RNA sequence: UACCUGGUUGAUCCUGCCAGUAGUCAUAUGCUUGUCUCAAAGAUUAAGCCAUGCAUGUGCAAGUAUGAACCAAUUUGAACUGUGAAACUGCGAAUGGCUCAUUAAAUCAGUUAUAGUUUGUUUGAUGGUACGUGCUACUCGGAUAACCGUAGUAAUUCUAGAGCUAAUACGUGCAACAAACCCCGACUUCUGGGAGGGGCGCAUUUAUUAGAUAAAUCCGAUGAUUCAUGAUAACUCGACGGAUCGCACGGCCUUCGUGCCGGCGACGCAUCAUUCAAAUUUCUGCCCUAUCAACUUUCGAUGGUAGGAUAGGGGCCUACCAUGGUGGUGACGGGUGACGGAGAAUUAGGGUUCGAUUCCGGAGAGGGAGCCUGAGAAACGGCUAC
RNA sequence: CCGGCAUCGCGCUCCUAGCCCGGCAUCGUUACUUUGAAGAAAUUAGAGUGCUCAAAGCAAGCCAUCGCUCUGGAUACAUUAGCAUGGGAUAACAUCAUAGGA
RNA sequence: CCCGUCGCUCCUACCGAUUGAAUGGUCCGGUGAAGUGUUCGGAUCGCGGCGACGGACGUCGCG
RNA sequence: GGUGAACAGCCUCUGGCCAAUGGAACAAUGUAGGCAAGGGAAGUCGGCAAAACGGAUCCGUAACUUCGGGAAAAGGAUUGGCUCUGAGGACUGACAGUCGACUC
């Protein structure tokens, strides 16, 4: 039409929100972000939807303008907030640390960390290169821009940054063996170990990973994202340790569980 | 208004498209700027998409032009429109355009060239052991005013910048001259 | 010269000629040597389009266009145009309902460079690259005679 | 539930249709109707016409207050203290919503591309020189609404004039080095210089140059670039480089002087990136019609070159040149009671028919056409004309 | 159902490259076929769930049903066009006889 | 059993002089509102330079 | 000779003429030539007479047809002056020199 659009439609909502259908016609509309707005939640569905704190639109405004949900070692007062991949949201009144990231059927966990994991987070960078005066820098998924670049810091890499030094203390080089997970499509969730990276000329990168399992898939690019050097990842998992089960294998995750009690 | 739309056009087949919009502003035109070449200097602002200005210049006497050759780029002052590579009435009217070709001072460049005790005179002999200077653009300078190529978009940018003419450029567009 | 043919002096943008300090070999492009872009892709700049004085600023190897987007193979359908062809990408289409195929096809504008040589009914193999005119948006890369 | 039944005959076996049979998130209507849950409803005809009322306005501690009010009420110094209605300023009104008229490779779907572009805002990073002969900043303008007052008009958020008074409205204008380097350049000693002093932010444009190899001291990206970017010479009557607003006070005297000072924010300028997007754009795909076989092209048709315009590619437009482009694989033309799609009904399978409609995209606001503001409009709950 | 082998396997220098050595680049196209990715939800299929059932909905269930636990909010389909991997049976195109061959 | 002409009633379509008629479109040409851009234009309105002149005047500064 | 498509009309050169009985006046009716407001064939047997159209370039051109035409159908636009630009040639030694009357 003629110009942005403001209002989001409930059913046009991310299938990943999980927000119910009768639940109203609109629904939050995230809000121009650091992150991809497709790939967000914003911070009413943290707060209302998840964390159940409020129950209402105006109850999450008020605890939004209470100042106290503080986001990547800064609070944000907006409401439809763009949160998504490894941003930590904390609380200081509940002394309360959480971190978003994906669980293996394609959704978004809130992930308790106690304080020492969560004076930092770890993205992507989307690439390096210089500016002005020659002064080179690199972008991030997360918007982020980092001048100075440590000379071996390419692009598709992942970089650890305090929120006090807000700078970079160490990096993971996207290559063959490190462990990954999926951001995007229907292998999201799943964490694996790159096991092959083939490219050709002038399309998409493909990654091949292997999960810690036996399970092998593969996937674009801009969808995977290091995690640790190794196996060994420096980011506490969730409930499932990044690996998606087939629906056969969680039938009898359940019915074990019931026939245990 | 004026419109860059592919709808009034025809289609490749060559049948006519029938109309489904009313025209839009992002496929809007402007009217040209016909930029004369006079002494009353005359650049105005215009608003444009985005809400940045653009310089439309209605009329130019002084630009500004390189040397490339010896890399010197000195302001100047037009003397006429001779040759305009897709309209001769461009230049019976002296209409600033780019790739137009005018005639300049050949004042800055002269004293320009002039230049380049002891200290002085020997960096003169470290130089001046170097000089080509090709006798094309030497008699034109006896002439006492450059050819010079406009190589920038007046009315887009509000200047008339541009190059002298050396070499197969200069004997071609000489060549044509005559 | 021959290839200066036209009311203008045909040259190639950001490359000066009669310059002082010149040599034949800094690289391509500059210091008075031609310009010319391998535009990848395994495909190859053509020998004469190294060695070639046509001046041309739609060629993707020596002019200004960058080839990107999808790349497709046809045949020279004809070469009645200056510095353009039509190629003729014939395929095969699927009718669902009767679970046979029916042969379609398409006839693309594609500039060639003088570099390349088409004669009619020529395998060719062509990149997509930006709007050039009214119907072409594909440069020719690679001809198979 | 992958189905049949009555009718040509004196009777028979057929081809064959007629009629029956069942559904419709498919409408109308007729008869009838006690309870619960759910919930389409001026689309088809008239994208015909509209009385009335509403549907878009906005206030924080943080742009502007003794102009007139309310609450505090004064040791009668100063506040306008605190609540602020009106108004200026800023922002939004370009979303929502309604409809399907026009439109049949067009919109639209899947899939690209922008290295061919603009993008208020978000988020993150970022920013010297304003003149002083680059030897540390150099000065503070009235008028304007609301108010008061005098009025025309029958008249409308019609309208002239007087008196007042602000700015984050408007308009000026202080500038943080070594200048790193770049070019001139007195004389010295001869210079390969010392050089004494004279010219140089960031954006705009133009131009030069660099942006590095291969086996017997080279350093960013791309699948691909003269890319990112640097240096240079200039260039602009330069948009810009903060005359803004909040609280909480609180270490310590240099003249003990609200004194040396100092943090946390709000707003705002510009650049880059991000995001919200847009706009173009590649490939393939759409119903019936040959009683629609040639259509396009002087006046843009197809291409080339140069330019103009656009935010930008482009016959989008101009000048010149070439003689091309589409078609029996259905162009062009005509019909459509035709917006496209996700999808709906029916379904053994395959299909047949539909899809105005609440989700996405497009298009319109009586019919056309043209523009202001603005980041965003060819806006119609904006204007101009017929 | 298949890895790898050898037989009468044109070579590879380079990343994947053995405890001299598997499984390495460029130097005919397609279709077909397998697998993978990306694929908007709503609709449909389909998993869980005693809205009392049911159409539905996406909830909700168990603690001593005392200052909280466990949570779910699956999965499929998506023909045609495009991208990518394995095969070369079947089917078209082009074409070693001038050798301008290796 | 049955074919056709003729006679009559009714329905439907056809040809048909009438430069037939109406509605809606499309093209060429004529006229052309209006806006945008442009040239001149200059109603008034801003240091109100200077005459060192008595709130005034002309030379007025350019915008 | 000029214009012009032109042995059209109009004007001039060589050659030839001012020969047609003259003076005054400008009344009616005439013969020949014009012009008229508004209307536009009502006039009259009848558009008789007059007016209108008229060259050229570009576009467009119906019914009917013996397929040759109709056709210069109909219907439109342009045309001056002056200053330019472009294209079309000849002779001589893909270029150079010399010349060139015209047409678009
Ligand atoms: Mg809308
Ligand atoms: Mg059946
Ligand atoms: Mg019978
Ligand atoms: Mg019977
Ligand atoms: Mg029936
Ligand atoms: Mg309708
Ligand atoms: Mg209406
Ligand atoms: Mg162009
Ligand atoms: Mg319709
Ligand atoms: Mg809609
Ligand atoms: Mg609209
Ligand atoms: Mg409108
Ligand atoms: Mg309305
Ligand atoms: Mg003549
Ligand atoms: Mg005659
Ligand atoms: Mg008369
Ligand atoms: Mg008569
Ligand atoms: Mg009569
Ligand atoms: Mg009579
Ligand atoms: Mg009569
Ligand atoms: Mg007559
Ligand atoms: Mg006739």
């Amino acid at each position: 039409a003629r110009g942005l659009k403001k209002h989001l439609k409930r059913l046009n909502a991310p299938s990943h929100w999980m927000l119910d259908k009768l639940g109203g016609a609109f629904a939050p509309k995230p809000s121009s972000g650091p992150h991809k707005a497709r790939e967000c939640l914003p911070l009413i569905l943290i707060l209302r939807n998840r964390l159940k704190y409020a129950l209402t639109y105006r109850e999450v405004q008020s605890i939004l303008m209470q100042r106290h949900i503080m986001v990547d070692g800064k609070v944000r007062t907006d409401k439809t907030y763009p949160a998504g991949f490894m941003d930590i949201i904390s609380i200081p009144k509940t002394g309360e640390n959480y971190r978003l990231l994906y669980d293996t059927k394609g959704r978004f966990r809130l992930h308790s960390v106690r304080d020492e994991d969560a004076k930092f987070k770890l993205c992507k960078v989307r690439s390096v290169q210089f500016g002005q005066k020659g002064i080179p820098y690199l972008n991030t998924y997360d918007g982020r821009t980092i001048r100075y670049p440590d000379p071996l810091i390419k692009a598709n890499d992942t970089i650890k940054l305090d929120l006090e030094t807000n700078k970079i203390v160490d990096f993971i080089k996207f290559d063959v063996g490190n462990v990954v997970m999926v951001t995007g499509g229907r292998n999201t969730g799943r964490v694996g170990v790159i096991k092959n990276r083939e490219k050709h000329k002038g399309t998409f990168e493909t990654i091949h990973v292997e999960d810690a399992q036996g399970h092998q898939f593969a996937t674009r690019l801009g969808n995977v994202f290091t995690i640790g050097k190794g196996t060994k990842p420096w980011v506490s998992l969730p409930k499932g340790k990044g690996i998606k089960l087939t629906i056969i294998e969680e039938q009898r995750k359940r019915d074990a569980a019931a026939q245990a009690a | 208004g004026i419109s860059r739309d592919s709808m009034h056009k025809r289609r490749a087949t060559g049948g006519k498209q029938k109309a489904w919009r009313k025209k839009r502003k992002y496929e809007l035109g402007r009217q040209p700027a016909n930029t004369k070449l006079s002494s009353n200097k005359t650049v105005r602002r215009v608003r444009v998409r985005g809400g940045n200005v653009k310089w439309r210049a209605l009329r130019l006497d002084t630009g500004n032009f390189s040397w490339g050759s010896e890399a010197v780029t000195r302001k100047t002052r037009l003397l006429d429109v001779v040759y305009n590579s897709s309209n001769n009435e461009l230049v019976r009217t002296q209409t600033l355009v780019k790739n137009a070709i005018v005639q300049v001072d050949a004042a800055p460049f002269k004293q320009w060239y002039l230049t380049h005790s002891n200290n002085v005179q020997r960096k003169l002999e470290k130089r001046q052991q170097g000089r080509t200077l090709d006798s094309h653009i030497e008699e034109q300078f006896s002439g006492g005013r450059l050819l010079a190529c406009i190589s920038s978009r007046p009315g887009q940018c509000g200047r008339a910048d541009g190059y002298i003419l050396e070499g197969k450029e200069l004997e071609f567009y000489m060549r044509k001259l005559q | 010269m021959a290839e200066q043919t036209e009311k203008s002096f045909l040259k190639q943008p950001k490359v000066f000629l009669s310059t002082k300090k010149a040599d034949k070999a800094k690289r391509p492009g500059k210091a008075g040597n031609r310009f010319w872009k391998s535009v990848g892709l395994g495909f190859k700049t053509p020998r004469e389009a190294i060695d070639g004085t046509y001046i041309d600023k739609k060629c993707p190897f020596t002019g200004t266009v960058a080839i990107r987007g999808r790349i497709i193979a046809g045949t020279c359908h004809s070469a009645k145009m200056n510095r353009t062809i039509i190629v003729r990408r014939n395929y095969l289409h699927f009718v669902k309902k009767y679970q046979r195929y029916e042969k379609r096809h398409s006839n693309i504008p594609a500039h060639i460079s003088p570099c390349f040589r088409v004669k009619e009914g020529d395998h060719v193999i062509i990149g997509q690259c930006r709007p050039l005119s009214k119907t072409v948006r594909f440069n020719v890369l690679k001809v198979v005679p």
